[PDB]
């Protein structure tokens, strides 16, 4: 079958539900996280220690 | 529930200010009590309800000795254009700061700031939960109410109090409080 037949490839699956939605909240974190960074060094400014 | 997640023994001798960057899992509820706050700058969803719970959480964490005792971003979030909510959190806890610490001039401020706004409510509930959380307690007197405070409390309720009855019913509780049924131990 290695020379005559043929097959098919599809090469992907995960299908995790819990550690698809651990992905999905921990991108949501990061966008999160990332426009907190963003505008916390853009625009005016109050931190919680002195100069955090 | 984070600032129900009181921890008040971390710093044994001097762990306030920016030793530890303070540690370990205070900076974690510090990281998304900013989150949330800088989300509710930019999303905004329904009056700042959660700025309002991370102030508290803020103030219980001042409470706790992680951010040191400083007023300034409740200062600045008692200040004139905001919500009723914010405002009104931010000087729940500036007069529970005032009765921790020993802020005379935020006091000060606070005094003028009754005399001086448009705003009838907030100094309603100012003079309510100052008369519900006091400081310069009867009997108690170590920051000194009777130097000019008596005389700036006595003229706050004879003078500039004639726009509304209650915030000098309210300056009566606050001598019911203060220095209730005797002289004020001055003269």
């Amino acid at each position: 079958x290695x020379x005559x037949x043929x097959x098919x490839x599809x090469x992907x699956x995960x299908x995790x539900y819990q550690v698809l939605r651990e992905k999905a909240a921990s991108q949501r974190r990061d966008v999160e996280r990332a426009l907190t960074r963003f505008m916390a060094k853009t625009g005016e400014t109050q931190s919680l220690f002195k100069d955090d | 529930a984070l600032a129900n997640s009181v921890t008040p023994a971390v710093s044994v001798n001097n762990e306030v200010r920016t030793l530890d960057n303070l540690n370990p899992d205070v900076r974690l509820i510090l990281e998304e009590i900013t989150r949330f706050l800088n989300m509710e700058k930019l999303l905004p969803s329904y009056r700042h309800t959660i700025t309002v719970s991370c102030l508290r959480a803020i103030r219980v964490l001042q409470k706790n000795g992680h951010v040191p005792s400083d007023p300034a971003l409740f200062k600045s979030y008692a200040e004139y254009g905001h919500f009723v909510d914010i405002r009104i959190a931010a000087l729940e806890a500036v007069v529970d700061y005032t009765k921790v610490d020993r802020s005379y001039e935020e006091l000060q401020w606070l005094l003028n700031m009754i005399q001086n706004d448009p705003v009838p409510y907030v100094r309603h509930k100012i003079l309510n939960m100052l008369t519900k959380n006091p400081p310069f307690t009867k009997n108690m007197e170590s920051p000194l109410c009777n130097e000019a405070l008596v005389d700036q409390l006595w003229k706050l309720m004879n003078s500039g109090t004639s726009h509304d009855w209650r915030l000098r019913c309210g300056a009566v509780d606050l001598y019911f409080t203060l220095f209730g049924l005797s002289r004020p131990s001055c003269l």
